[PDB]
């Protein structure tokens, strides 16, 4: 009954060979960045209550933001202008996704229910298509692979990829011994990669069902998780205040991003367009912007009062988005 | 000012939104929020006479109880939510002294809380009816669970109900310093906890909220007004 | 009436 | 040969006083104004009344008391007709702005202690108030600055105002009276009594308690001060209409320099209070 | 389902006047800014009046300005026009028309049936064939010409197309000059340059058959072009 | 229990890459899509469609 731990040594040995050199010595000859200098853009003033969730449309212009007011609403960053206000059944609003199309929205919070929301409606009323329910904890987080399929992590310890139309549970990921607190879709959208409170974060496969592989770096919980654009490596913010890049391939970690000031967690981590620079929120109210090939701070974009929870960059990567406790969504480009 | 009929039309639907968002603000700005927190056996339910939320008015003030019993195990993660609450509401079963000591670390863990650490907590020891008879009957002794009750002496300043037994008055001041004790301990004046004695049959618990949180938001504004 | 020993003040 | 000159060792004790009076204003002010723009923390919708009530002193500091210093000095107006006008306005307007603003102040603290649990102003509202304050203050300042004229008299140049010629001159009597009531009587009845329900309520943890107590001090101070300071300053201007004989003799130099500088000594009072009652202000002051 | 009847319209004598009250249902009235477009009997369409989400913007065609004021009860779901000084130029069938306007909305896109009335600057849209003979499976190319240059700053060229098959109220099929609409078959499609439009209906069918008008939004006066018939 | 064993082996099946490589492919992606990266550099103000 201890063959675990064998195969648990054995998984060690396979990454301690493989890992021959570290990606600080091979990028040591790159030129590094330079200090990258974002001002604030844009301040979209709408929420309430603390902003918790922010997602950016394909567009790249229109982006949805939940507040704990109870209250979802669609921008148009370019003009500042409200396109949508949605009232929520549920004051606690954890989560916020956009869908790739654009004709659905969808949050998520303490109700433990995934509401899908119809944009795009003869009657020109935002409406509720589906709710879904099933999690016996919060969904911390959910992204719409398409407008019929959604991957929702949950506090129970368990992600799933729901069918909308049905509303039934295609397939549960149940691998997690702690709460799942963050979700990201690979750009194929064959696997995701989800980050829990088990201070370890698992690769799954959409299709298949089944955690293809485990990374076990950081020391508390992985409060966020975002792959690199080649959809091969994935970066996650935890409490221990340190970022920590992964190889899919690789099976291990590249790098971390940590600072001996830096001691509060990152809330919120997403990378630039080419994947360059590994954006990160911080509860000290700021976020750092790190080179992710030299692992060296390159700017900070700090304009925030409070927490920084939620962090974006438009697929473009024209800009970069960033909710905030303050109730304050400041667009930095 | 160079804007085409469609976004002049855009920003008057923007500003209609904005009117409806500043009629909401209105609500949620007179509405105090309040986290029912406690573990079952409390009575939390029924300490306020009116199960996630429960909306009450005292004296034409608003108020919205929320007991978020949904997740269970650590609560450190959906308690970083309510870190804008007026005030905490425990509510501790003062009978049941084997779970008295959950209790005691359960307060312990909401008032260390790194978000929690200016929110005031309005402590509820309730079923203070069941303690009374236990107390008088015997066979469970407050000494057994915790040793320090047989050293412990009612304070002088404890003022007791009409015709409590001494050891009456000397239990529920047990309890109530156990609580006490750690809210002193670790605290910068940020916070504080508001110690009230409770039964099933009290329907004054809601006026006791009012009271506490009218001082809660008076200290917080001595400060935000720059006065203290 | 300016008179040469009025004091004019301001307020 | 005006009798208003004054010999130059009378002019330097009142320069001494004028001086302590304006620096020590304005730089408190100024650095109240500063402190609340400057940290984001210090910038809320609770102290927009408080810049507001800063500003509007450290500018009678400055505009209202240096520029009438020099007119009482020699009773000759250096200034001419544009700034004659000027002064009769925004300075004389910024001394009703302080002092509404002081009662405005006084309404949020009230609601704040009274009825700590219903919600602060609005935002929006706050807004309101202010430009109200100051909408208020200029139109009460217009008619001095409308009649304002620089009659130049063969002992000295002088910016008088020439009130609509009446018999009882009953123009210039209701106007001296209703600036009387409105910035007096009537702030001494909402600023005092607000002060006195809530010093009442705060005065009824010894640190937290003394607090408490020592917000009622700075409160009774706030409401003697206004009262006691700007008195002298109204019987002055009401008096010409009792006695103006008064105003013909020569003393009343010396008068007017003094109810001058106890009414404008007002400004340096609230920068002294924030830094004596809130430690985020003398925090604030060293730190600039 | 989504329905604008509108009723108030009859015989009238010159100097007259009449209150045209268009009754919504099956969407949100309150949200969708509505529009009254006219149609003389021989000839095409012309925007009349705008009420705005909230009543907050109205604007008149210069026709029908002072003569003419254009109400909303939001609560009931009704559309009014008081029409006053009626003169015979003003008989014509007229159509409330529903348009929201918000990033990516189709503005135009619900007209209602329409009531008759008989009574006893501007951007200038240039509709060159008046006719155009058609048969099955040909792609025909409708073009509109425009005085000034629809494409603003913004990047938006502000022409919508409409089609009134015969006896039927006017229907969207393309808006912002290339954005097609909802329900609208994929045969359609619009292309512009600033100044000229053409909208290229491939495969047409026996459904296509109608007056096809070009429409600017660019600013008010709205105004529509002529039209073009496609006769099979 | 049995499970997690069944999982563990799977996991360790896994083909690997040497990190030397893993590193040099991120950072080729990185080079390659530089002058994409409207961020890493900067944009002429014209295009940044947020300039105001
Ligand atoms: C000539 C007369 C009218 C001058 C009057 C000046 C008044 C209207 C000005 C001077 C300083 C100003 C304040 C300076 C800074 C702030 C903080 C800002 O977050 C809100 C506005 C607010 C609170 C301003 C309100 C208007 C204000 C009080």
């Amino acid at each position: 009954r201890q063959e675990a731990e064998q195969l648990k040594n054995q998984i060690r040995d396979a990454r301690k060979a493989c890992a021959d050199a570290t990606l600080s010595q091979i990028t040591n000859n790159i030129d590094p960045v330079g200090r990258i200098q974002m001002r604030t853009r844009r301040t979209l003033r709408g929420h309430l209550a603390k902003i918790y969730a922010m997602h950016w449309g394909t567009d790249s212009r229109l982006l949805v933001s939940a507040s704990q007011d109870g209250k979802l609403i669609i921008w148009d960053s370019y003009t500042t202008n409200k396109v949508h206000a949605i009232p929520l059944r549920s004051s606690w609003v954890m989560t916020c996704a956009y869908a790739p199309s654009g004709n659905y929205v969808a949050c998520g919070g303490l109700d433990n229910i995934c509401s899908i929301y119809n944009l795009k409606t003869r009657e020109g009323n935002v409406r509720v298509s589906r709710e879904l329910a099933g999690h016996t904890g919060y969904l911390s987080c959910c992204r719409f692979l398409d407008d019929n399929q959604i991957v929702t992590s949950s506090g129970d310890t368990t992600c799933a990829l729901w069918d909308i139309e049905t509303g039934q549970q295609t397939t549960t990921f149940t691998g997690h011994t702690g709460d799942v607190m963050s979700l990201s879709l690979a750009p194929d959208t064959r696997l995701f990669v989800s980050g829990a409170c088990d201070a370890s974060a698992k690769l799954w496969d959409v299709r298949e069902g089944m955690c293809r592989q485990t990374f076990t770096g950081h020391e508390s919980d992985i409060n966020a998780i975002c792959f690199f654009p080649n959809g091969n490596a994935f970066a996650t913010g935890s409490d221990d205040a340190t970022c920590r890049l992964f190889d899919l391939r690789a099976d291990q970690e590249l790098m971390t991003y940590s600072h001996d000031n830096i001691i509060c967690g990152i809330t919120s981590v997403s990378f630039s367009k080419s994947g360059r620079l590994l954006l990160a929120g911080y509860d000290d109210f700021n976020c750092n912007v790190w080179d992710a090939l030299k692992a060296d701070r390159a700017g900070v974009l700090a304009g925030h009062d409070n927490r920084v929870s939620c962090l974006g960059v438009t697929d473009d990567g024209m800009a970069v988005a960033t909710g905030s406790w303050d109730s304050f969504l400041k667009i930095w480009n | 000012c160079t804007l085409s009929a469609e976004d002049k039309a855009a920003v008057e639907r923007s500003k209609m939104i904005e009117k409806q968002l500043q009629k909401d603000k209105q609500v949620y700005r007179a509405t105090h929020r309040l986290l029912l927190l406690g573990a079952d056996n409390s009575g939390k339910s029924t300490i306020v006479k009116q199960i996630f939320e429960t909306k009450f008015q005292v004296d034409k003030v608003n108020f919205h109880m929320f007991d978020v019993g949904g997740q269970r195990d650590e609560r450190r993660k959906w308690i970083q939510c309510f870190n804008d609450v007026t005030a905490i509401i425990f509510v501790v079963d003062s009978s049941d002294y084997n779970r008295l000591q959950e209790a005691l670390n359960l307060f312990k863990s909401i008032w260390n809380n790194r978000w929690l650490r200016t929110i005031s907590v309005i402590l509820f020891l309730n079923k203070q009816d069941l303690l009374a008879e236990k107390v008088l009957a015997g066979k469970s002794k407050i000494e057994d669970y915790f040793p320090e009750f047989a050293r412990y002496t009612t304070p002088e300043d404890a003022t007791p109900e009409p015709g409590e037994d001494p050891r009456v008055t000397r239990a529920k001041y047990f309890i109530r310093d156990e609580f006490l004790r750690i809210s002193t301990a670790s605290g910068d004046g940020r916070h504080y906890c508001y110690p009230h004695f409770t039964c099933a049959v009290d329907t004054e618990n809601a006026r006791r909220i009012f009271n506490d949180c009218k001082d809660i938001i008076l200290q917080m504004n001595l400060r935000e007004y720059n006065l203290v | 009436r300016p008179k040469p020993q009025q004091f004019f003040g301001l307020m | 040969p005006n009798q208003f000159v004054q010999p130059a060792w009378q002019i330097v004790l009142w320069a001494a006083a004028y001086t302590v009076i304006v620096v020590t204003s304005v730089v408190g002010n100024v650095v109240v104004m500063w402190i609340i723009l400057a940290h984001k923390r210090m910038r809320t919708v609770t102290n927009y009344f408080l810049v507001n009530l800063a500003f509007a002193e450290a500018s009678m500091a400055a505009f209202n008391t240096v520029v009438n210093f020099t007119y009482a000095v020699h009773n000759e107006w250096y200034y001419g007709l544009f700034y004659c006008k000027f002064h009769n306005f925004f300075p004389i307007a910024a001394v009703f702005a302080s002092i509404y603003s002081m009662t405005a102040v006084a309404f949020d603290r009230y609601m704040a202690i009274i009825h700590p649990l219903q919600p602060r102003l609005s935002a929006t509202a706050t807004k309101v108030v202010i430009c109200v304050i100051w909408v208020l203050a200029l139109l009460l300042a217009f008619p001095q600055g409308y009649y304002s004229t620089t009659e130049t008299m063969p002992s000295r140049v002088v910016c008088m105002i020439e009130w609509p010629e009446h018999p009882n001159k009953i123009y210039e009597k209701v106007y001296h009276i209703c600036v009387t009531v409105l910035i007096y009587f009537l702030p001494l009845l909402v600023i005092g009594y607000a002060y006195t329900v809530v010093g009442i309520t705060l005065w009824a943890y010894h640190e937290q308690v003394s607090a408490k107590r020592k917000v009622v001090k700075m409160m009774i101070v706030v409401v003697c001060t206004f009262a006691i300071c700007w008195l002298p300053f109204h019987i002055f201007f009401l008096l010409p209409y009792i006695n103006p004989d008064l105003y013909l003799k020569k003393f009343i130099q010396q008068v007017y320099l003094a109810i001058m500088w106890l009414a404008m000594s007002s400004t340096m009072y609230n920068p002294i209070i924030y830094c004596c009652l809130n430690d985020r202000f003398r925090l604030g002051f060293k730190h600039a | 389902d989504v329905q604008l009847v509108e009723s108030g319209g009859g015989l009238v004598q010159p100097g007259g006047s009449r209150k045209l009250s268009c009754s919504a249902s099956g969407f949100a009235f309150s949200s969708f800014g509505m529009h009254w477009v006219r149609q003389a009997p021989e000839k095409g369409l012309e925007w009349v009046a705008y009420i705005s989400s909230g009543s907050g913007t109205i604007y008149y065609a210069d026709t029908v300005k002072g003569r003419f004021t254009i109400s909303r009860d939001d609560p009931k779901n009704t559309l009014f026009l008081q029409m006053t000084s009626l003169r015979s130029e003003d008989t014509a069938m007229y159509y409330c028309v529903r348009s929201i306007y918000y990033y990516g909305s189709s503005p135009f896109d619900f007209w209602g049936q329409g009531t008759t009335l008989t009574v006893s600057s501007d951007i200038v849209m240039t509709q060159a064939t008046s006719s155009v003979p058609v048969t099955p499976g040909e792609s025909v190319s409708i073009s509109c010409r425009s005085s000034k240059s629809l494409l603003h700053s913004n990047g938006n060229t502000y022409l919508y197309w409409f089609l009134q098959r015969p006896g039927q109220s006017p229907q969207l099929l393309i808006y912002r000059m290339s954005n097609l609409a909802s329900g609208v078959p994929d045969r359609f499609s619009g292309s512009g340059s600033g100044t000229a439009f053409t909208l290229t209906i491939s495969r047409l069918e026996a459904e296509d058959v109608g007056v096809y008008y070009c429409m600017q939004h660019l600013e008010y006066p709205l105004t529509f072009g002529a039209g073009t018939k496609l006769e099979l | 229990a049995r499970k997690l064993v069944e999982q563990l082996k799977m996991e360790a099946n896994i083909d690997r890459i040497k990190v030397s490589k893993a590193a040099a492919d991120l950072m080729a992606y990185c080079e390659a899509h530089a002058k994409e990266d409207p961020l890493l550099t900067p944009v002429p103000a014209s295009e940044n469609p947020f300039r105001e």
